[PDB]
């Protein structure tokens, strides 16, 4: 459960209202391949040694295209981002196994095992496609694809429904979306969060407001 | 007395909000409590050593193996011990920006008013009260909060004699017909009088200027 | 300056990539990542709140009236039109001022936009703006109470000690004055001093850059690729040469997030500054000397900027 993914990256199983940065608990089996033979699987997360190259990542086509003597191409970090496999003279492009971050926007433990999952930078079309929800468990299958799924700059949240009417932000998501537990059957809402009340003051030029009363206020400020 | 029943009523509904906030401080202690219990947990760590304690090194390999694995150890050991000071000395770095801003508010605020806005509490400021805190310091700000807002028709100037006529320390407002003066937080309208505007200028000089009498209290006493 | 870019990382990609065995190695280190998330997730939190601090210091969103006629004084070069992103024209010229990204989300260095997204910060500039020309100082220390602005330059006058004769009788020149003083404001943003604002970005895109570097770094090991020294060197022998490559990585990952929160303290100072400037002189007049420009201060405008808040302090 990204709830129990949030339990072990916390390291704790009472979870606080808010939303967290969970690490990649879920693990997924990567083929050997070898061609200097071995079989060539694209588009999916796999190890290589082509022409000893090692690395382990996505194999995928790639529009950007070799000088003949490049028999490979090198990222900003030093890694290799593309490769031009011996057998066959092809390019494909390095993409790593795709992750997002996945962050749990969860309410009180306590107050309620409902979760909503954010994954950041990704689309909501390509989201099975990402974190490749065909391996992993159907409890992931859930929250990776289905109904509720919304689109925030943020990225992709499923299990929160949005709401047009705009609250106070209770869990700060990003780019004005926030989420809370309201009742609609209490349920994890997402809304634009609210600025305040739409006021406008009535300007004139012979017109002035002067206040006939008063309250004296006691305010707390903790330093 | 309503001031006093206000600030009374304030107080009640600072204790019932304490008794029901204190996040800062609580985040102070949660932040020390968390960098000891990591810098306890940071111990199991083996740091690419066999083991995490020392003992079993010494017990097992001979010196010449163990001086690089408990090297091994204690660089790592100092680097979360170097990790753990370097946390602590920008946290109170933090903490002592925070007391700056502290006692300068006990000494702007509660030794002295403040004209600066929002600087003690959220309206005109007052005075503030101190109390301590774990930790901390709370104070509470007594503000003038002005309410009760009424719209009045109002004016720069006066035109009497010819002249134009501008408040000392005040506002000209009507109410419908009838023009007084004013101050400006509170609504006490007085007559206009040669005491309360003093005079500059002409009528042609002032945008929006209006015509009223102004009274002259050496008139009516002339007469007696 | 306000904000910052608020930065996360991911342990297991960043040292390890894909790597099983280094991700295992990577555990055995334990809570030495759990830290360097708490110090990024604060500091993000931080940002926002710095945000939230500088420009969210009005209760009720206000709104101009339809009609845009205050004393004379034109102010349609810095109140926002509802042409377009609702940003004025000087804060158009803020935002163009200021201006590989993939790579390092294919590190693990991911980008969290802010809560308060540009239109939202322009919203509250708006308001803040709209309650300074029609209310002055009223709508900071409680409801907004209307006055001519004439009579609230009065009031500044006044504040700073010049008796109310002299602007009604020289309206026309302080107006005429104040619109050419917006209009050099105007010509100095976009004919040529964002020099905070774009160092802050070039700072944090620099300390981004250094750290997708440092994965080029064999740190004294064989080699920088973790897979390369796995076949390259016997499984005991290997585990010393990635472990010598995951603790230099470490360091590496704790260089920058200790200089992003040496960074983060100076911008939560600057971004305190920015909020005590906001409430003292957009809010109020200030007695302060040179807190709000350099003249016997009279008001002040808010504007937002790329990151941070430009202050017109008339
Ligand atoms: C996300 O998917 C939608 C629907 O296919 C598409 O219109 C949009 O352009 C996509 N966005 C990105 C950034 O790929
Ligand atoms: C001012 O408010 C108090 C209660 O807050 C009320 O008792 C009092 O009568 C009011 N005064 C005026 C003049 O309205
Ligand atoms: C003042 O006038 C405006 C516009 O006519 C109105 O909305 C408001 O209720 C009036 N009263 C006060 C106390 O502001
Ligand atoms: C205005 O105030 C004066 C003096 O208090 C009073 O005589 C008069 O009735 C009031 N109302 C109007 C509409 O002039
Ligand atoms: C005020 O009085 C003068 C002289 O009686 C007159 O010229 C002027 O027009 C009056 N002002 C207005 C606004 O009627
Ligand atoms: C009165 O108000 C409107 C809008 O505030 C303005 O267009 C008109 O010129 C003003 N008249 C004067 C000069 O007082
Ligand atoms: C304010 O300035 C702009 C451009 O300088 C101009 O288009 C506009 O008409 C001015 N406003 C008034 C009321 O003249």
């Amino acid at each position: 459960d990204p709830l129990s993914e949030t339990k072990c990256t916390l390291k704790s199983f009472t979870v606080e209202k808010g939303i967290y940065q969970t690490s990649n608990f879920r693990v997924q089996p990567t083929e050997s391949i070898v061609r200097f033979s071995t079989n060539l699987v694209k588009n999916k997360c796999v190890n290589f040694n082509f022409n000893g190259l090692k690395g382990t990542g996505v194999l995928t086509e790639s529009n950007k295209k070799f000088l003949p003597f490049q028999q490979f191409g090198r990222d900003i970090a030093d890694t290799t981002d593309a490769v031009r496999d011996p057998q066959t003279l092809e390019i494909l492009d390095i993409t790593p196994c795709s992750f997002g971050g996945v962050s749990v926007i969860t309410p009180g433990t306590n107050t309620s095992n409902q979760v909503a999952v954010l994954y950041q930078g990704v689309n909501c079309t390509e989201v099975p496609v990402a974190i490749h929800a065909d391996q992993l468990t159907p409890t992931w299958r859930v929250y990776s694809t289905g109904s509720n799924v919304f689109q925030t700059r943020a990225g992709c949240l499923i299990g929160a429904e949005y709401v047009n009417n705009s609250y106070e932000c209770d869990i700060p998501i990003g780019a004005g979306i926030c989420a809370s537990y309201q009742t609609q059957s209490q349920s994890i809402i997402a809304y634009t969060m609210s600025l305040g009340a739409e006021n406008s003051v009535a300007y004139s030029n012979n017109s002035i407001a002067i206040p006939t009363n008063f309250t004296i206020s006691v305010t707390t400020e903790i330093l | 007395k309503l001031i006093a029943n206000q600030f009374n009523s304030a107080i009640g509904k600072i204790q019932d909000s304490l008794s029901s906030a204190l996040g800062k401080l609580q985040d102070v202690v949660n932040h020390n409590a968390q960098a000891l219990n990591t810098l306890v947990k940071q111990l199991s760590s083996k740091f690419g050593a066999i083991s995490s304690v020392l003992n079993d090194i010494f017990s097992r390999l001979d010196p010449p193996e163990a001086e690089v694995q408990i090297d091994r150890l204690i660089t790592g050991r100092l680097q979360s011990l170097q990790t753990y000071v370097t946390q602590q000395l920008i946290r109170a770095a933090e903490i002592r920006a925070s007391a700056n801003l502290a006692a300068t508010k006990m000494s702007e605020c509660v030794l002295g008013q403040s004209k600066r806005v929002d600087f003690c509490g959220k309206g005109y400021h007052l005075m503030s009260f101190p109390q301590s805190a774990p930790h901390g310091v709370v104070f509470l700000h007594v503000t003038y909060v002005p309410a009760q807002e009424k719209n009045f028709t109002t004016a720069p100037a006066i035109c009497h004699d010819g002249k134009a006529h501008f408040p000392r320390e005040g506002v000209f407002v009507s109410n419908g017909t009838h023009w007084f003066v004013t101050q400006r937080n509170f609504y006490e309208p007085q007559i206009i009088t040669t005491d309360n505007t003093f005079v500059s200028g002409n009528c042609d000089v002032v945008i929006g200027i209006v015509n009223n009498t102004v009274y002259d209290p050496l008139q009516p006493e002339l007469d007696s | 300056p306000v904000s910052m870019t608020k930065t996360s990382v991911d342990c297991t990609m960043y040292i390890c990539g894909d790597s099983t065995e280094c991700s295992n190695l990577l555990l055995q280190y334990g809570s030495f990542c759990t830290q360097l998330k708490r110090a990024l997730t604060g500091i993000a939190v931080e940002q926002d709140k710095n945000t939230q601090e500088v420009f969210a210091q009005v209760k009720q969103i206000y709104k101009t009236p339809p009609i845009k006629y205050f004393g004379g004084f034109n102010f349609s070069q810095i109140l926002p039109d509802p042409s377009k992103s609702k940003r004025s024209f000087i804060e158009d010229l803020l935002f163009n001022k200021v201006t590989l990204i993939c790579a390092q989300k294919f590190k693990g260095l991911t980008v969290l936009p802010p809560l308060l997204t540009d239109e939202m910060i322009a919203q509250y500039t708006s308001a803040l703006l709209a309650g300074t020309i029609t209310s002055g100082w009223t709508f900071g220390a409680g409801a907004a109470l209307q006055i001519p602005f004439a009579m609230q330059m009065a009031y500044r006058f006044n504040g700073i000690g010049v008796t109310q004769n002299v602007l009604y009788e020289n309206q026309k020149l302080i107006a005429n004055q104040f619109n050419s003083a917006i209009g050099k404001i105007q010509d100095s943003l976009s004919s040529t001093a964002l020099g905070k604002l774009q160092d802050v970005v070039n700072h944090n895109a620099q300390a981004l850059n250094t750290l997708v570097k440092q994965l080029s770094s064999k740190f004294g090991a064989i080699s920088s690729v973790l897979n390369d020294i796995f076949s390259r060197l016997d499984p005991p022998e290997a585990e010393v040469q990635i472990d010598r490559l995951i603790t230099g990585r470490l360091q590496s990952l704790q260089t920058y997030v200790t200089q992003q929160l040496i960074r983060a303290a100076e911008i939560r100072a600057s971004a305190n500054l920015a909020a005590t400037k906001m409430s003292e002189c957009v809010l109020g007049q200030s007695k302060r000397v040179d807190f709000c420009g350099k003249g016997y201060h009279l008001m002040s405008f808010p504007q937002s900027a790329p990151h941070g808040v430009v202050f017109l302090h008339v």
